[PDB]
């Protein structure tokens, strides 16, 4: 869970 | 194959900052920096995406070390886990890096985690890529140390699918 959201 | 995110964010300009807040005490600075930049240029190398540092102010990439809670409400996890995360593109927040100080970070070696090929995945995403089933590329979700590397096909395409090939 690396790439994120905002 | 590659992968976006489900909303399909990318850079609406060609010209990208950014600035390190902060460094790792395990690695030289001026390793940091060049392995930072080398990051950035493979994928400049097949975009027409540039990336330049700043020393100072907002940058669109800010880069920072850090571990466990880090100020941004997505926790590291000590040794191991999580290596580092990125923002998918936008405003604030979007597009930042950062990178788990509780790792030992290296270059050039098969012991630690190589700043290089870390930062180049996590940039990745700071440009709109998901990962990639391809166990040979760089946007794969699981580490892999290689002394020469590549990107693979599917980087390439995944990318030139969002901001096209190089002009030059
Ligand atoms: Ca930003
Ligand atoms: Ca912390
Ligand atoms: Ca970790
Ligand atoms: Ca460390
Ligand atoms: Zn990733
Ligand atoms: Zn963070």
């Amino acid at each position: 869970n690396d790439a994120l959201i905002x | 194959m590659y992968n976006f995110f489900p909303r399909k964010p990318k850079w609406d300009k060609n010209q990208i900052t950014y600035r390190i807040i902060g460094y790792t005490p395990d690695l030289a600075p001026e390793t940091v920096d060049d392995a930072f930049a080398r990051a950035f240029q493979v994928w400049s190398d097949v975009t027409p995406l540039r990336f330049s540092r700043i020393y100072d102010g907002e940058a669109d990439i800010m880069i920072n070390f850090g571990r466990w809670e880090h100020g941004d409400g997505y926790p590291f996890d000590g040794k191991d886990g999580l290596l580092a995360h990125a923002f998918a593109p936008g405003t604030g927040v979007g597009g930042d890096s950062h990178f788990d100080d509780d790792e030992l970070w290296t270059l050039g070696k098969g012991v630690g985690y190589s700043l290089f090929l870390v930062a180049a995945h996590a940039f990745g995403h700071a440009m709109g890529l998901e990962h990639s089933q391809d166990p040979g590329a760089l946007m794969a979700p699981i580490y892999t140390y290689t002394k020469n590397f590549r990107l693979s096909q599917d980087d390439i395409k995944g990318i030139q699918e969002l901001y096209g090939a190089s002009p030059d």
